[PDB]
RNA sequence: CCCCAUAACUUAAUCUCACAUAGC
RNA sequence: GCUAUGUGAGAUUAAGUUAU
């Protein structure tokens, strides 16, 4: 569903900006290109791929702890 | 017959192949610049004399060499023979051959012209001035010959767009040397006519694409040395092509040869007046109107436009490093500064400040503010910059680091999104889906958006047409009062915005409005009328929702400019915003029946109404450098009493220096703006409105002139076309009678809602069908040659039914609803825009909905007319917003009961989730 | 007969209206104080709130690629670079233990993110390229277990 | 009954002049604050102007203004002729290959000896790390700072 | 760091005008 | 007449907010 993807991508980019990804210009450019491409997507199959690519930028680097964010 | 072919090629050894059949003539459909007592215009006619004979080379390959054997009466034949014999020795005259050949018993006199190209200059200028992407065969053939393309360049999708595939600037520029040689040959022809005593009118259709001239039928012989060639229509219609093809590029080389290296030019040299005079006397020698290289010597606004287009044509030869503020080392308190002491414009020439203080002992607040806003001290005291990311000229880097500004993504309102989803919104297949978001950008965003001024090119306008377009636009801008006002009467809203650069470093504009007394502001304004003050403008990235990934930048103009511009232009710009029922709809609210009022205003009395609109692609960055000057001149015409000629010219020069040729500061370094209006000057909306009235009146003018006058049934519009061509290319002074006329004609058949950059046109259908008023094709053709952009058909709309309003005006759709007992037009926006505004906010405080029941009342006010839309999903957004407002209020009350004990004395919050409060804002009673 | 219940109609409105303004000012102050408390609480807990919102929407998405990447990142495999989507480009992903190895890479394939990646260079903690051997059930003292597997997309 | 002056002029009229007296006091205080702001902004702009004249390098600028006939020169040639530092922003490695060189290149006549190269992250870029092989591994709005060599 | 212009809502005061009531 | 009080209509003035 695009309504649930184009919004969670915005949330992910906001979180990344909050945890100082703009310092690295290459990573910021890649993760802003992915975010813009998700927001303009027309097929959910190719939008989830870019959503996955936008993720693993937060997960690759151990900035935010992940075990407690999934207590639910 | 074969004997006719042998007779056509006589002494010359030419191998000819007939281009028709037998001895009969050949019919061609070419453009003509005709002016008779029956027809007058620049249109395409069928020429049915002329037996064309293409010449084939030795290897039997057809080349661009034709032998047009015109058949006409004996008297014209024998007169043209005498005129040719008088003009035989000129090197710019096509080789004529006069003979009589028996066709069927009558020896028809033949006038054979040897070795002339297939097309003429009239055909080229018509193709480039009446461009249609479907019927562009003549332009395609002209590009294929005189090698510019390879007949495969047209296989590209947007091979003409000037934005997509910006390589259409070349392929055109390759015709520049052809056009320049044509100009030299027509100057030679005029010299021969003057030295031989023949008086005649020069037309584009009488000169082939090689420069040769023919058709001496309408030439009269006078005493030798007293010839009077008429070169108004020729040069005037040729002007827009002189800059598309860049004809004056060979003048940048050592011996004016395209193979030799460029001229170096002293870096210090800035005058370039003798060079301009030499260029004018070489290419426009017989243009009888006086040309002033510097516009400071002009009479009243007419040499301003006239000499300014010549200056913008001639300034493409001179180095771009000489155009800018002229600095001089003045001594203040014995310490030498470096401050501007004039300005070198590409259109206004060299302008020198009249008040200069070389030896000063103390600087007042006005002098300090003037010196601090000048870019001289900032650029001189800054490192040299070579910014390869853009093609714009780089001046200096004020700071030792380059600033990269990134756009943050917008914040997500999960509460509103969850509430909407709970109410059956955002489902698979629903007509309302989220399409407006907060697009984020990387570091290379501000500079990338600034590098769109490459779409702004030096455009030379048709002065014989622009000088009448400006009169019609001035008539459109009547019934307004304007002039200069003191600092007492200046109204400023939201004082503390930016104050501009470098004034941001010390405070907002409130500080500079409070620190400067009223007499200080008046003295600063008076200084502007006698001096030129260049200012630095800062570019800032916008942070707002949009449906496109394109970044948006706004120009923050210095307060030193805005303070003077406000005093200059708030007597106007407020009568425009307080006048209801005029062409310009700036200031007219869309509430309380305003939309219906304007719509019924422009429906007016057109006999067969349709609707038409546009969006001006790549505006604010493709606007010609001449049309902004014309706009500022039109807005300065309400000054015949307060200001003199010198004061008005110096105010125009100041506006051009600090708005048009302004020093853009993108990031942390200074660049040079090639041209175009500023988004944030003082008059962006009104300058855009007058620019929109132009190129629409121009579209009407060259759609009414480009019609076959013999095929026009009505005897009134035919005479109107004849007199319009007269007033354009045969009349010098303004004919106020015929300016009031054709303006009444436009108002009767072409009604407009000219808001800034947005327009809706109610035009006569049967007049546009016959080509008597402007259409989509005519407007696109006008934009092609006077805006350097191709306007896509998908960016335009039309309506054949008036029960439905404009398709899209000011991003609001129009629908006819029943309000009470009468039908009215209500503007409803795109529901996706409202939903995106409700979901994606700028800050995190706005995510807390309880803190803002407000802004939701405001979003529901704009979303009320959707409740009457036939679509259920379109109608449900208003109910969604009302329910969310009620939920926000009730959860605020819950929070107040939890945090506090005291509730709120409310009962004036219920109106905010009832339809009656929002319905009352579209009923015309307030 | 008047001036008994009549005079107390304009002077009775005097103190009542004065109380009305006092209550109005008190309510205005209360709502201003509220609008501040909440605004400053919002702007204080922004990072945690955004992270919790993100990870709630990630589970509400109920995807497979995301639900595999996040499950691996919980207690094991996390990437070192952005996940490539083209059939070219390599992806390096740490494998912090034997179980994460066997859950992901089984033999020349890598699973991960709902695709199957072919492995190219199983380099150890330091750099020793481990050939696919000691990465079996036999006591794997393969250095510090982070066996960064470099893997290409099939 | 005739005591109106005791509460309509001794308690109301004697209070009426106080209102505009107080607003005049507030107006004069705000005028004093505006005058202080004017003084501080004057001293700030004067300090700015007197600060960025020492960087003018008044030995090669006096050599080009004096060379002018009328004494006026275009502003766009002052940095090209007098500035002792050059900043070059390179968007791609091809531009660096063409519009830049190793320790020394030439723009606007001159000879610009490169002193340091830095990236968008503004940390550092070594001169040996700018190659076709290593280009993708670099942020590439590269800023090159060079000094005029004379 | 965050432009010009227009419209609209919301709040808060002010200058009153006007209406009404009470007392004198 | 005189203050006193409320009333509604604005108008004026800033502040917040949206839309264009
Ligand atoms: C277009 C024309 F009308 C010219 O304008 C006219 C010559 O001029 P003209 O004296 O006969 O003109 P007109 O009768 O108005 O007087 O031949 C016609 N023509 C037909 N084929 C050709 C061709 O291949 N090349 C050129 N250059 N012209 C051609
Ligand atoms: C950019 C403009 F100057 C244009 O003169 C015109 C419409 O220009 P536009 O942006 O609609 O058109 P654009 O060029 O994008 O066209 P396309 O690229 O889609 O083809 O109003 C101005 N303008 C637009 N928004 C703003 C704004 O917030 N503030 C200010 N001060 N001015 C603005
Ligand atoms: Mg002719
Ligand atoms: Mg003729
Ligand atoms: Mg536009
Ligand atoms: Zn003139
Ligand atoms: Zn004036």
């Amino acid at each position: 569903k695009m309504s649930d993807v184009k919004c969670t991508s915005v949330v992910l980019l906001s979180v990344l900006q909050q945890l100082r990804v703009e310092s690295s210009s290459k990573l910021w450019a890649q993760c802003v290109q992915l975010h813009n491409d998700i927001l303009l997507a027309k097929d959910t199959t190719e939008a989830f791929e870019k959503m996955v690519s936008l993720l693993s930028v937060l997960l690759s680097m151990q900035g935010a702890v992940d075990i407690n964010k999934l207590c639910e | 017959a074969q004997s006719f072919l042998n007779r056509v090629c006589g002494v010359s050894a030419a191998r000819l192949t007939p281009c028709g059949t037998g001895t009969s003539t050949d019919v061609v459909y070419r453009a003509f610049d005709i002016y008779n007592d029956k027809v007058a215009g620049f249109a395409k006619f069928l020429k049915t004399n002329c037996c064309r004979f293409q010449e084939k080379d030795e290897d039997d390959n057809l080349i661009d060499s034709y032998f047009v054997v015109k058949r006409h009466t004996f008297s014209n034949y024998q007169h043209e023979e005498t005129i040719y014999n008088l003009l035989k020795d000129c090197p710019a005259v096509a080789k004529h051959d006069f003979f009589k050949f028996r066709i069927d018993g009558d020896m028809v006199p033949h006038i054979s012209r040897q070795r002339l190209t297939k097309y003429t200059m009239a055909d080229l200028v018509y193709a480039l001035r009446h461009f249609d992407e479907g019927n562009c065969d003549t332009l395609k053939e002209i590009l294929v010959t005189y090698n510019c393309c390879d007949d495969d360049y047209f296989n590209k999708k947007d091979w003409y767009d000037f934005v997509e595939n910006p390589d259409i600037l070349r392929v055109y520029a390759n015709l520049g040397e052809r056009v320049r040689q044509a100009l030299l040959k027509t100057v030679q022809f005029c010299d021969a006519m003057r030295n031989a005593g023949i008086v005649g009118v020069l037309t584009l259709d009488n000169q082939d694409l090689n420069g040769n001239w023919y058709d001496f039928g309408d030439f009269i012989q006078t005493t030798p040395g007293s010839g009077v060639p008429v070169v108004d229509s020729y040069y005037s219609l040729l002007m827009p092509i002189l800059t598309l093809t860049r004809a004056l590029t060979a003048e940048s080389h050592v011996d004016t040869d395209l193979t030799k290296p460029y001229i170096k030019w002293d870096l210090l040299k800035y005058d370039f007046t003798e060079e301009r005079l030499k260029l004018f006397d070489r290419y426009f020698k017989y243009w009888d109107q006086t040309y002033h290289p510097n516009c400071v010597n002009c009479l009243d606004d007419r040499c301003i436009l006239h000499c300014a287009n010549f200056n913008v044509l001639f300034s493409t030869v001179f180095p771009p490093t000489s155009f800018g503020p002229l600095v001089r080392k003045i001594f203040v308190d014995g310490v030498p500064f470096v401050v501007s002491t004039g300005y070198h414009f590409r259109e206004l020439g060299v302008v020198h400040n009249q008040d200069v203080n070389l030896h000063s002992s103390r600087l007042s607040f006005k002098e300090l503010l003037v010196y601090a806003a000048d870019p001289a001290m900032h650029a001189a005291s800054g490192n040299l910059l070579l910014d390869k990311r853009t093609t714009c000229f780089s001046v200096a880097a004020l700071t030792n680091n380059v600033a990269f500004q990134t756009v943050k993504p917008g914040n997500f309102n999960k509460d509103f999104y969850d509430f909407a989803v709970s109410k059956g919104f955002f489902k698979e297949g629903s007509s309302v889906e989220l399409k407006h978001f907060f697009f984020a950008q990387d570091g290379n965003a501000a500079i990338s958006d600034y590098d769109y001024y490459r779409y702004n090119l030096p455009t030379m306008c048709d002065i014989r047409q622009l000088l009448f377009v400006v009169e019609v636009v001035d008539k459109y801008f009547d019934c307004y009062d304007g002039g200069c006002i003191n600092a007492n009467q200046v109204i400023v809203n939201n004082l503390d915005k930016s104050a501009g650069f470098p004034f941001n470093k010390w405070g907002k504009a409130r500080l500079y409005y409070d620190s400067m007394s009223y007499e200080d502001q008046d003295a600063l304004f008076a200084y502007t009328k006698r001096n030129v003050i260049p200012t630095i403008t800062q570019m800032n990235l916008k942070y707002a929702i949009s449906a496109k990934n394109r970044a948006r930048t706004v120009a923050g103009v210095s307060i030193c400019s805005t303070m003077t511009n406000r005093q200059f232009h708030q007597k106007l710009l407020k009568s425009i915003a307080a006048t209801r029922g005029a062409t310009v709809v700036i200031g007219t609210s869309k509430f309380y029946g305003g939309w219906h009022n304007m719509l019924k205003t422009v429906y007016s009395d057109v006999e067969n109404p349709h609707l038409m609109g546009w969006d001006y692609p790549k505006c604010d960055r493709a606007m010609p450098n001449m049309l902004r000057i014309m706009a500022s001149l039109v807005l300065a015409r309400k000054h015949t009493t307060c200001c003199s000629l010198s004061h008005r010219f110096y105010r125009l020069a100041n506006e051009c220096a600090q708005v048009l040729s302004e020093m853009v500061m993108c990031g942390g370094s200074l660049y040079v703006k090639p041209g175009g209006t500023s988004s944030g000057d003082a008059t962006t909306a009104y300058a855009n409105s007058v620019f929109n009235i132009c190129q629409a009146v121009t579209a009407n003018v060259n759609a009414l002139l480009s019609t076959d006058g013999n095929k026009i049934a009505d005897k009134y519009v035919r005479n109107l076309q004849h007199r319009l061509y007269e007033c354009l290319y045969r009349n010098r002074d303004v004919d106020t009678d015929f300016v009031n006329e054709f303006y009444a004609y436009l108002r009767k058949h072409f009604s407009m809602m000219i808001l800034s950059d947005d327009a809706v046109v109610c035009f006569n259908s049967t007049y546009a069908s016959q080509g008597l008023v402007a259409s989509i094709k005519n407007f696109k053709s006008v934009l092609y040659y006077q805006n350097n952009v191709f306007m896509s058909e998908a960016k335009c709309w039309t309506e054949t039914d008036l029960t439905k309003g404009p398709h899209e005006f000011c991003s609001q759709h129009t629908m006819l609803v029943k309000q009470g007992d009468d039908y009215v037009y209500l503007p409803y926006p795109d529901p996706s825009r409202i939903l995106g505004a409700g979901c994606f906010v700028d800050d995190i405080v706005k995510t807390d909905g309880t803190l803002m029941i407000e802004r939701f009342v405001s979003l529901a006010i704009d979303a009320y007319p959707l409740t009457k839309h036939p679509n259920q999903e379109y109608a449900d957004v208003f109910h969604l917003y009302l329910q969310y407002i009620r939920k926000l209020h009730d959860e605020l009350t819950g929070h107040m009961l939890d945090m506090y004990s005291v509730m709120l004395t409310n009962d004036n919050t219920s109106r905010y989730w009832e339809p009656e409060f929002y319905e009352a804002m579209y009923t015309p009673h307030t | 007969l008047k001036k008994s219940l009549n005079v107390a109609k304009s002077e009775f409105d005097r103190d009542a209206a004065m109380q009305r303004k006092l209550e109005k000012m008190a309510d205005q102050a209360m709502t201003q104080m509220y609008k501040q408390a909440r605004s400053e609480d919002k702007r204080a807990k922004v990072t945690s709130a955004m992270q919790t919102m993100l990870f709630t929407m990630l589970r509400k998405l109920d995807n497979d690629a995301l639900n595999n990447i996040i499950n691996n990142a919980r207690d094991g495999c996390v990437p070192l670079n952005i996940i490539p989507l083209t059939t070219a480009a390599k992806l390096m992903v740490v494998i912090p233990d034997y179980n994460t190895y066997k859950n992901t890479c089984d033999g020349t394939t890598f699973t991960y993110a709902s695709a199957l990646w072919e492995i190219q260079q199983v380099v150890d903690a330091d750099s020793k390229i481990v050939q696919l051997s000691e990465i079996s059930m036999d006591n794997s003292p393969n250095l510090a277990w982070p066996l960064i597997v470099t893997a290409l997309r099939a």
